């Protein structure tokens, strides 16, 4: 969280490529939900709320 | 043939350690309890505890505990039924965090 | 009649005539694509990256 | 086309939810041939959420 988006994207890509084949499924699901939280609100507000 | 606890669409079978067989081919199966969501044949032998809709365990509690075994498996184990498994964790996580 | 195979063979022959240093990687890609069609399922398990 | 675009905004709110509901229903239907107890529970929860 304490990084700029420019390096945050690279960090997320590296983490997805590297740690994926040796981590439990629910941890990956939680990570994906956490990283994708801020877009669900925008989508719901712009195309589902009204 | 082994003893059957229920019959119909949902089938529950308990087996001892013997080569249970019927018209066709024979295989050896370990003692335990098996349950399937379909009326298809079920056994405690290997290659049987891989098919979808088939649950198995050493005992009643062991089967219930092992029902959640794929949940701790690394990603890349289910193809079609992954969506419901993902949702069953997503809902629990989002509720238990965001509210409590 | 059908002559798609003849056209492909002619195109491959003309490519071989125009030989460059980068023909070997294309040949390797083609042979790998042909090879993966026969075995395929024998050594693909887990490792979604694979 | 401009008149249709202007008119479609009123029902876009319903369409946005109906598209996701159709996707959920299609997924449930796709999961049927294995777990042949799902449709009843899905209908019950569908009526509950209605």
């Amino acid at each position: 969280f304490y990084l700029t988006n420019d390096v945050s994207f690279l960090a997320h890509i590296q983490w997805m490529v590297m740690f994926t084949p040796l981590v439990p499924f629910w941890i990956t699901i939680a990570y994906i939900i956490c990283i994708s939280t801020k877009h669900f609100y925008w989508f719901f507000s712009n195309y589902l709320k009204r | 043939f082994p003893n059957t606890y229920l019959e119909g669409s949902v089938r529950v079978v308990t087996t001892f350690d013997s080569e249970y067989c019927r018209h066709g081919t024979c295989e050896r199966s370990e003692a335990g309890v098996c349950v399937s969501t379909s009326g298809r044949w079920v056994l405690n032998n290997d290659y049987y505890r891989s098919l979808p809709g088939v649950f198995c365990g050493v005992d009643a509690v062991n089967l219930l505990t092992n029902m959640f075994t794929p949940l701790i498996q690394p990603i890349g184990a289910l193809d079609i039924s992954a969506s419901i498994v993902a949702g069953g964790i997503v809902a629990i996580v989002v509720t238990c965090l965001a509210y409590y | 009649w059908d002559l798609t195979a003849f056209g492909l063979v002619a195109e491959w022959f003309l490519a071989y005539i125009l030989f460059t240093r980068f023909f070997y990687v294309l040949g390797l890609a083609a042979i790998m694509q042909l090879f993966f069609s026969y075995f395929a399922v024998h050594f693909i398990s887990n490792s979604w990256l694979m | 086309f401009m008149r249709f675009r202007r008119a479609f905004g009123e029902y876009s709110h319903v369409v946005a939810f109906n598209t996701l509901l159709f996707l959920m229903s299609f997924t449930v239907l796709c999961l049927t041939p294995v777990y042949s107890f799902l449709p009843g529970v899905y209908s019950v929860i569908y009526l509950y959420l209605t």
